RNA sequence: GUAUGUAU
RNA sequence: UUUAUACUAACAC
């Protein structure tokens, strides 16, 4: 949250972000479930 | 042209706050085009900058509404509260004022008996209302204080405005808490009121009406505090309180956190309770009908 | 999501602009991101990835370098050849298992018609601003030729 | 401690300015006003606070007030104080030292209290914890900051902050700690205090700004106010767009920047206007334009001019004048400063032996200096300087040059002057002065200044600009002497037009519906009333109706006053609340004149409804009617007004007053019985004063009863 | 709806 | 009378 509260602007993925974030604040055991498989299983990440 | 005539002009303006001579100066800009921001270009035009003045009209169809006929009736539509002949309230309510009323929070629940107070028409920040619907939440708090005396607790309520642009009801939230705990509060808040908003701030944080009381306790908020701009305002016992005026809002918290933080530290519950979701909706009867049968004792 | 209507555009994209470029092609998408639009390129659509058959021969020292390197499995995927991590990834998660048991459809034709446009046309604004003129010009003679008739 | 660091500080905070300063004027101020900068945020500020030492020249400090006996004026500098610089930073920083020292000896003593609190079985209080607050490199705050609970469970924080730096691009000072670990490490409370009693004290700074132009009675509680600024702009228009606010922040210091010590620059007038720009300055031009924006100079000094004649004209007798004419005005006159040719001409019919001019404000003043038998009357408007708002000087300079000028055609050699400031709202004249002029100049002006439209005008286009909120004479003891004078007037009471009853659904969810309610207007003089009756009907189908109820009372208001015949109407409309004058306001802007006030009385218009023929009659009454009541029956055939004024009011709070058991002992009240055609009884001198303290006492049994205190002073 | 050109 | 597109936009929030 840190990141994007100082920032007036907003940019596409933070826009993609916000909204993750916000969902997991209104569910947290789906959001821990999805944690735990992501963990496991992924090996292979995306263009950093 | 003419004085007697342009006297009438200034008032006018006076009431449209949303207009004035900054969306004349910021709308030349837009319209201009070539506009290259200088001072040797700002000069060279100077005149054109200015101009304007022609298009504004409207008279008084526009300020007896105000705000906008579309925003302000989009929100009244959907307004969950909201107490006419035409239009019954989401919450279950439990007993009425003329111009007020109690009634049950949301589903998540900050404690046993948590309540809020909600004055009838649209009113926003609770520094807009008559001064005689601020009477009957007088007689609410005291009563309310009484039923939570004989239960050995004590009270703290607020109110949380940050934004009235958005243009939403305000509900002054009852909060049921230990005397021992109570007393600690009075540090709590002035830490996160302080810390909470970046600190440059023109308008000082903490304004306290604890002290503003004993020079005048029937009214220290509504003589200190201004209704105009956001804000936001604790108070303990019936006059007490602490009062921060809100600013970067972004920062603050747009769903209701800063004092819903600082009463999970308080009282202490879990982090799941923290943020506020759910509705209204209705007929709720289980959870509302202990506080009716408790409440009526003491109620007025 | 990814289906078909999305690809042969896509095909047809980099085609047309090149590789380089990505956010004019996820603005012809609509819905699609200019790092989705790249990425699922460089994974699946394009030419260079083999999509099709696994060679058992060539095929057991793939499952050789996961001894060596352990992960690391971005720089076992230009040696192995066969690309598309994932199915690296997936390729080695078949054959541990084994040894262990022994609105919508009118929003899509609408966007592949918003892209037969784009395709077609290349003139640019000054090439169709400089054709009026000329049409202009032409049509304004053959009123003025009329009235030299007429008198 | 090093000389290195502390040459950059210097360089730094300067190199800063310079982009403001750069960004109002391109030529470089040769010095700038230190307020302007280090003043705090809450006076117009930037707030910005130093390293170094900045040498607050003394000529920076004076400031001037004005009442009706005089201007005062003050020097913060000539009195023995302790120098003047700008306070620094470090002198409000505990040193490390200290802090490390008293950190371990702090947090034993919280050891202490914590451990002999559990020994005596009580737990910790406030009370001992606010000898140590800002104290403890952990401060103790930071136990009670919120997330302690959640905070606990966060751990290996500092590192990761240290890391941060590489996740994303944004350069952050407060690395080394953390603000919820750590507590608040620093306090400036007391540094901004001690900067505003370097800069003057309030005044001293408020000087420098646009506080005074605007008028409003004094600092205590204004109002700041918060603006963001859709259509595709592109570049060069969102620069321009985000420097909106910045625009306002030099109106508000124009004052103190826009002067000769600070533009060593060529002095152009501003076209249409009598002030001066010393720069270019064009973020100022076009504000200033933007208020002068109609012919407004032109228009002030004809507004003064003209509102001189209309009370010479009625005075004319007592200072036996011959004849009263106001000359021909040329239509530059207004704004030019090297020529001034008189607007209003006067003659005498005896004689009139003056004095060597003097000023009017100031106390006492001499009588017998020089003779004279005629002067004149030429008004000069002025915006003034930070580095010159002293009429009194200005004027002086302007009599002893257009007096003694050849060029200048007065008639007489002796005559009078009127200076006129807008940027500061004062005057002054020092002129040919006579027993009689000395104080109706006095009172005259004092009046037009508080009066005129056109000031008027001016001041409310200033607060445009800088969009400074804030939070006539409202009523005293003095005002009810006033109230009953000659003037008509009215008491509008809009507490009553919308009521509702309590109605319960056959589920039934709690409802409301509205009573038809009364526009109550008062009379001061004739004791009559214009109720109003207004119907459900209105109400029904309506939204946001309690906010529309006012605007319908004030509608209807203003119909009552145009019905009612000229000769008849109000002279000054007094409201109970303070929130009617903004609806009623737009109204009452076709009738003018009529001076629109608030007040402070808790005036008992609450139990005018408690009477029994006003529910009996409204509530059988089916459509709006416009009914005339009277509440002094033929009272005046034996009671007097003034006297019965203040009994019905007696009598009105006294329905609120032991409830309905004050009206219950009007009841058994058979022998004195009411007219048929009036509404209240007929009771005599002796039964008035055996009412009087009945309902007094009563009075104050419910504030007792209300608002807890008995009886106090008187 | 101007910056900038075409026609009388 | 209904639907779409552009122009009206030198509009408004
Ligand atoms: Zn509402």
């Amino acid at each position: 949250k840190e990141a994007y509260s100082v920032k007036g602007r907003l940019n596409q993925s933070q826009r993609e972000e916000l909204a993750l974030v916000e969902q997991a604040y209104d569910n947290p055991h789906e959001m821990l479930s999805q944690i735990k498989r992501r963990l496991l299983t992924m090996r292979t990440f995306k263009e950093v | 042209p003419t004085i007697d005539e342009m006297v009438q002009e200034e008032k006018l303006l006076n009431k449209q706050r949303k207009y004035g001579q900054n969306y004349e100066y910021a709308k030349q800009i837009a319209k201009d085009k070539t506009y290259s921001n200088n001072l040797d270009y700002l000069d060279e035009n100077a005149g054109k900058l200015s101009n304007r003045m022609k298009r504004g009209d409207v008279s008084l169809a526009q300020i007896s509404s105000g705000g906008d006929l579309k925003k302000i009736n989009h929100v009244l539509d959907t307004c969950p509260l909201c107490l006419n002949y035409e239009t019954q309230p989401l919450a279950p309510v439990i007993s009425l004022s003329h111009r007020a009323y109690v009634s049950l929070p949301t589903q998540p629940e900050l404690a046993k008996y948590h309540c809020l107070i909600v004055p009838t028409g649209h009113r926003i920040n609770t520094l807009s209302c008559d001064e005689d619907e601020w009477d009957e939440i007088r007689n609410f708090m005291k009563c309310i204080a009484l039923m939570f005396d004989s239960m050995n607790l004590g009270v703290i309520f607020y109110e949380n405005a940050p934004s009235p642009q958005r243009y939403m009801h305000t509900a002054i939230e009852c909060i049921p808490v230990s005397k021992r705990i109570l007393s600690l509060a009075p540090a709590y808040f002035r830490e996160a009121l302080s810390t909470s908003d970046e600190e440059w701030s023109q308008h000082r944080k903490i304004i306290d009406t604890l002290e503003g009381s004993k020079k005048y306790g029937k009214w220290a908020f509504r003589k200190m505090m201004v209704k105009e701009l956001g804000y936001f305002h604790v108070w303990f016992s019936i006059d007490g309180g602490y009062g921060h005026v809100v600013e970067d809002e972004k920062a603050w918290g747009r769903h209701d956190q800063v004092p819903r933080q600082v009463f999970a530290s308080m009282l202490n519950l879990p982090p799941e309770v923290i943020r506020r979701k759910g509705s209204w909706t209705g007929k709720k009867d289980p959870r509302e009908d202990m506080f009716r049968s408790r409440f009526e004792k003491f109620d007025w | 999501a990814w289906k078909n209507t999305e690809d042969e555009i896509l095909k047809a994209a980099v085609s047309k602009y090149g590789k380089n470029q990505w956010a004019r092609i996820s603005s012809l998408l609509v819905r699609k991101t200019p790092k989705q639009c790249k990425a699922r390129w460089y994974e699946w659509i394009d030419p260079s990835i083999k999509k099709t058959e696994w060679s058992r021969e060539e095929d057991e020292k793939l499952l050789h370098l996961a001894k060596l390197l352990p992960t690391q499995w971005r720089t076992i995927a230009p040696i192995v050849g066969r690309t598309a991590t994932q199915c690296l990834e997936r390729y080695q998660k078949l054959l541990d298992d084994l040894e262990a048991k022994e609105d919508m459809d009118e929003d899509e034709k609408e966007m592949l018609s918003e892209a037969r446009a784009r395709l077609a046309n290349t003139q640019g604004k000054k090439a169709k601003r400089k054709d009026r003129e000329k049409q202009l010009e032409l049509t304004r003679r053959l009123s003025h030729l009329q009235k030299r008739r007429e008198l | 401690s090093t000389p290195e660091l502390l040459d950059l500080l210097v360089k730094c905070e300067s190199k800063i300015q310079t982009r403001v300063k750069i960004s109002l004027n391109s030529k470089m101020p040769s010095r700038f006003p230190p307020a302007v900068f280090y003043s705090p945020k809450e006076l117009g500020g930037l707030g910005m606070l130093s390293m170094g030492h900045v040498l607050i020249p003394q000529s920076d400090l004076r400031w001037s007030k004005q009442t009706d006996t005089g201007i005062t004026h003050f020097r913060s500098g000539m009195t023995t104080n302790g120098e003047h610089l700008i306070p620094n930073l470090y002198r409000y920083i505990q040193p490390w030292e200290s802090e490390f020292i008293d950190s371990q000896r702090v947090w034993a003593e919280y050891a202490m209290k914590r451990q002999e609190a559990l020994q005596q079985n009580r737990r910790l209080t406030l009370e001992d914890l606010e000898d140590s607050w800002d104290r403890g490199i952990p401060r103790i705050n930071t136990l009670f900051q919120k997330d302690r609970h959640t905070l606990a469970y966060d751990k290996g924080w500092r590192v990761r902050t240290e890391f941060k730096q590489y996740q994303l691009l944004k350069n952050n000072p407060f690395w080394w700690t953390s603000q919820r670990h750590d507590g608040k490490l620093w306090q400036l409370n007391n540094y901004r205090v001690d900067v505003i009693q370097a800069l003057g004290g309030v005044e001293g700074i408020l000087e420098h700004t646009m506080f005074k132009a605007t008028g409003f009675p004094s600092w205590e509680g204004l109002f700041w106010e918060k603006a963001s600024g859709f259509k595709k702009l592109t570049n060069a228009q969102r620069s321009g767009l985000n420097q909106i606010p910045n625009r306002r922040f030099t109106l508000w210091w124009s004052p103190t920047i826009n002067r000769a010590n600070v533009y060593v620059g060529f002095q152009v007038q501003l076209d249409l206007t009598g002030i001066m720009m010393h720069g270019k300055i064009p973020t100022l031009k076009i504000s200033l334009i933007q208020i002068f924006r109609s012919h407004l100079w032109q228009k002030i000094h004809e507004s003064v001019v003209w509102d001189l004649c209309q009370v010479l004209d009625q005075e004319l007798e007592s200072l036996q004048i011959e004849t009263v004419q106001k000359e021909t005005i040329h239509p530059r006159k207004s704004y030019k400063m090297n020529s001034s040719c008189a607007d209003i001409l006067l003659l005498a019919a005896y004689k009139w032996n003056v004095s060597r001019p003097s000023l009017l404000n100031d106390n006492r003043d001499v009588l017998d200096n020089t003779t004279t038998n005629k002067y004149w009357i030429d008004v000069q408007l002025r915006f003034g300087d930070y580095d010159s708002h002293d009429i009194e000087r200005y004027t002086r300079a302007k009599f002893l040059d257009y007096s003694t000028d050849a060029q200048s055609m007065y008639p007489s050699p002796t005559g009078v002057l009127i200076g006129i400031d807008l940027c500061y709202n004062m005057h002054s004249a020092y002129g040919n002065w006579i027993p009689g002029m000395k104080p109706l100049i006095q009172q005259s002006m004092n009046k037009i200044m508080k009066a005129n439209p056109a000031l008027y005008v001016l001041r409310e286009r200033i607060r445009k600009g800088l969009q400074l909120y804030a939070s006539e004479q409202y009523l005293s003891s003095s005002n009810y002497a006033e109230l009953f004078s000659n003037q008509i007037q009215l008491f509008v009471d809009d507490t009553n037009v919308y009521r509702v009853t309590i109605h319960k659904t056959f589920e039934g969810n709690l409802t409301t519906k509205p009573i038809n309610g009364a526009i109550f207007i008062f009379n001061p003089r004739t004791g009559q009333l214009f109720l109003k009756v207004i119907h459900t009907s209105v109400w029904a189908g309506q939204k946001r109706l309690g906010q529309l109820a006012k605007w319908k009372t004030a509608e209807e208001v203003a119909a009552l006053i145009r019905s009612l015949p000229v000769e008849e109407q109000p002279r000054q409309i007094i409201v109970t609340r303070k929130g009617m004058l903004d609806p009623l306001e737009v109204h009452l802007l076709d009738f003018p004149n009529i001076t629109i006030k608030g007040s402070e009385l808790q005036l008992p218009f609450q139990a005018i409804i408690k009477l029994d023929k006003i529910n009996d009659l409204i509530l059988r009454a089916t459509e709006p009617q416009m009914v005339l009541f009277n509440l002094y029956d033929d009272w005046l055939q034996s009671v007097s007004s003034y006297t019965a004024f203040s009994r019905l009011i007696l009598i009105l709070r006294a329905l609120n007053v032991n409830t309905e058991k004050t009206k219950l002992i009007l009841r058994p009240d058979k022998s004195i019985i009411t007219k048929e055609n009036h509404v209240w009884p007929n009771l005599d001198d002796q039964q008035w004063l055996d009412v009087e303290p009945k309902l007094r006492d009563l009075i104050l049994a419910d504030y007792a009863k209300k608002n807890n205190i008995n009886v106090a002073s008187l």
